[PDB]
C-alpha cells in the first residue's frame, strides 16, 4: 500500500497545487489589488526559469483595479511568448518586495 | 537618590520594566530604587571617588511604580539609564549591566525583567540581522507564502552519508529547508567537515531535481570562536546558503560576531534558542523572552525559533503574538494587553523570520498561516519524518497543505473556520496529503 513519490521539476508557490484555471487566476489577481499590490508580469525560456531576472511584459500594472485587463495581458503574453513559461507577480513598495508571485503556464 | 518619580525618560535612554516580588514589608519605591541603583551604580554608600564624577547624570533612576494586574504580590518598576552608561553596538555590555547582579537581590522573592526599550539611537550602532526577511526572499527567490522546514532525527547515531539521505528525500519531496539539530556540531559519529559535505550534496542533488532552491541549517555551534568561524568558512566555501547558531549556549559574544562574518559573506543566518526556558519560563524570576529576541535581533539572525503559538490555549496567546511583532516589525507600540511595555522603534533595521517548531502536523496548517502569514518558516519534524510513505512523501504533504491554505486565504475564506474543507479538498489531488491526514488525524475515543 506504500506509493512510491513521483520526482519532477517545480516551480516555487503553488506549483505543487493543480495548474489555475481562469477563475482560480482571478482570484489571486483579485487579492493583490486588494492588498495595494502592483501586478506584474514575466515570462522566460524553461530552461532559464531559476533565473532572478526574466524578461518583463510591458510594465507593472500600477494603480490598475480592473482583474480582467491583467488576465488578458497574461494570455496575450502567452501568446507572444507560446514556449515561455508565464509568471504572475505582485510588487508590494512599502517591503519592497513581492507579496505574491506564481507561474501560470510551465513552459513547453 | 535613585526613586526619581519626577523624571521624564529621555528619549535616548534605555528603559527597563522589572516586575518585582518583594519580601512582604519591603517599601516598593526602595526596592526599585535598589535595582536601579544595582544595575548602574550597585550601590548605596558613597565612597570618595564617587565625587570624583557626575553622579546626577552616571545612574540609573526608577521613575515609575505600578501594579501588576491580577497579582498583589508583584509591581512593575520603571527604570531608566542613560545612552553613555553602555558600550555602542554591543548587547553583551547592555545584558550585562542590566541583569549581571541584581537577580541576586536578597530583598525580593524574585525578578523577572519583562521589558527594554532600545532607543533608535542605540539600535543604529548594532548590526542587526545579516539579511532579514526582505533580502532573504529576494536571495532565496520565494514569495507569497511561509517557508517550511524540517529537523532531521534522530538527532543521535546517523553517519554523515545517512543524515544527507534524510536531508535529500525531504528537500526533493518540497520543504525549503533542513535542520541541523541543536545538539549536532561534531560527533564521534559524525564529523562536522563530513555532514557539511554530504548535506551540500544532498542540496545541490534535491535542487537540481526540484527547480527551487534548497539549504540546510548547518549548525556551526562550536567550542571556540576559531571552530565556529572555521565550519562558518567552510559552508561558504562548499557553497550552502545558511548556517545556524545557538545563541544562548553558545552565547551572545560568538553570535554578533557570527552575524557579522554572515553579512560580510552573503550566508543567512538560523537562530535557535536552546537554553531559553531555563531563563524565561518561571514567571516570578528571570528575563521574558520578549527581551531575548529584541537581544536577537540586534546582536543578528535572519530566522529565530518564536514557538508555535497554537500550543498554547486561546486566551493565552497575545504575548506570542507580541514578540513576533518584536522580531518582524519597523514600529510596534506599547499594548499591555500583549506584555509590549515600551514603544520599540527599530527604524529601517530589518525584520527576523518567525520560526514556528514543535509538534506541528498537517491539520494544524490552517492556523499558523492564519496566525503567522507569510513571512515565518514552518517547521515539521515527526510531521514530515512520521510519514508512512516516507521523508519525500511527508514534505509533500506539508507543501500542498501550506499551498492549499494559502491559496484559500487569498481568495478570502476564513482558512481557521474552513480549514478542514480545505484541507480535504487539496486531498482529493494529493494522495501524499490525503494518508497524512489520516495519519495525524486526532482519534477521540
Amino acid at each position: 500500500e506504500m506509493q512510491d513519490y513521483k520526482q519532477s521539476l517545480k516551480y516555487e508557490t503553488f506549483s505543487y497545487l493543480p495548474p489555475m484555471n481562469a477563475e482560480r487566476i482571478r482570484a489571486q489577481i483579485k487579492y493583490a489589488i486588494a492588498q495595494g499590490w502592483s501586478p506584474g508580469i514575466e515570462h522566460v525560456e524553461v530552461k532559464n526559469s531559476m533565473n532572478q531576472y526574466w524578461y518583463m511584459w510591458k510594465l507593472p500594472f500600477f494603480g490598475e483595479q480592473n482583474v480582467d485587463n491583467v488576465l488578458a495581458e497574461i494570455e496575450a503574453c502567452r501568446s507572444a511568448y507560446p514556449t515561455h513559461q508565464v509568471k504572475l507577480v505582485a510588487y508590494d513598495n512599502y517591503a519592497q518586495s513581492l507579496g505574491l508571485a506564481f507561474v501560470v503556464y510551465r513552459g513547453n | 537618590t535613585y526613586w526619581m518619580p519626577e523624571y521624564t525618560p529621555l528619549d535616548s535612554d534605555i528603559l527597563a520594566c522589572f516586575k518585582i516580588t518583594p519580601q512582604p514589608g519591603v517599601d516598593r519605591e526602595e526596592a526599585a530604587a535598589a535595582v536601579a541603583a544595582e544595575s548602574s551604580t550597585g550601590t548605596w554608600t558613597t565612597v570618595w571617588t564617587d565625587l570624583l564624577t557626575d553622579m546626577d547624570y552616571y545612574k540609573g533612576r526608577a521613575y515609575r511604580i505600578e501594579d501588576v494586574p491580577g497579582d498583589d504580590a508583584a509591581f512593575y518598576a520603571f527604570i531608566a539609564y542613560p545612552i553613555d552608561l553602555f558600550e555602542e553596538g554591543s548587547v553583551v555590555n547592555v545584558f550585562t549591566s542590566l541583569v549581571g547582579n541584581v537577580f541576586g537581590f536578597k530583598a525580593v522573592r524574585g525578578l523577572r525583567l519583562e521589558d527594554v526599550r532600545f532607543p533608535l539611537a542605540y539600535v543604529k550602532t548594532c548590526g542587526g540581522p545579516p539579511h532579514g526577511i526582505q533580502v532573504e526572499r529576494d536571495k532565496m527567490n520565494k514569495y507569497g507564502r511561509p517557508l517550511l522546514g524540517c529537523t532531521i532525527k534522530p538527532k543521535l547515531g546517523l553517519s554523515a552519508k545517512n543524515y544527507g539521505r534524510a536531508v535529500y528525500e525531504c528537500l526533493r519531496g518540497g520543504l525549503d529547508f533542513t535542520k541541523d539539530d541543536e545538539n549536532i556540531n561534531s560527533q564521534p559519529f559524525m564529523r562536522w567537515r563530513d555532514r557539511f559535505l554530504f548535506v551540500q550534496d544532498a542540496t545541490e542533488t534535491a535542487e537540481a531535481q526540484t527547480g527551487e532552491r534548497k539549504g540546510h541549517y548547518l549548525n556551526v555551534t562550536a567550542p571556540t570562536p576559531e571552530e565556529m568561524y572555521k565550519r562558518a568558512e567552510f559552508a561558504k566555501e562548499i557553497g550552502a546558503p545558511i548556517i545556524m547558531h545557538d545563541y544562548i549556549t553558545g552565547g551572545f559574544t560568538a553570535n554578533t560576531g557570527l552575524a557579522k562574518w554572515c553579512q560580510d559573506n552573503g550566508v543567512l543566518l538560523h537562530i535557535h534558542r536552546a537554553m531559553h526556558a531555563v531563563i524565561d519560563r518561571n514567571p516570578n524570576h528571570g528575563i521574558h523572552f520578549r527581551v531575548l529576541t529584541k537581544i536577537l535581533r540586534l546582536s543578528g539572525g535572519d530566522h529565530l525559533h518564536t514557538g508555535t503559538v497554537v500550543g498554547k490555549l486561546e486566551g493565552d496567546r497575545a504575548s506570542t503574538l507580541g514578540w513576533i511583532d518584536l522580531l518582524r516589525e519597523s514600529f510596534i507600540p506599547e499594548d499591555r494587553s500583549r506584555g509590549i511595555f515600551f514603544d520599540q522603534d527599530w527604524g529601517s533595521m530589518p525584520g527576523v523570520f518567525a520560526v514556528a517548531s514543535g509538534g506541528i502536523h498537517v491539520w494544524h496548517m490552517p492556523a499558523l498561516v492564519n496566525i503567522f502569514g507569510d513571512d515565518s518558516v514552518l517547521q515539521f519534524g515527526g510531521g514530515t519524518l512520521g510519514h508512512p510513505w516516507g521523508n519525500a512523501a511527508g514534505a509533500a504533504a506539508n507543501r500542498v497543505a501550506l499551498e492549499a491554505c494559502v491559496e484559500a486565504r487569498n481568495q478570502g475564506r476564513d482558512i481557521e473556520k474552513e480549514g478542514k474543507e480545505i484541507l480535504t479538498a487539496a486531498a482529493q489531488h494529493s494522495p501524499e496529503l490525503k494518508i497524512a491526514m489520516e495519519t495525524w488525524k486526532e482519534i477521540k475515543f
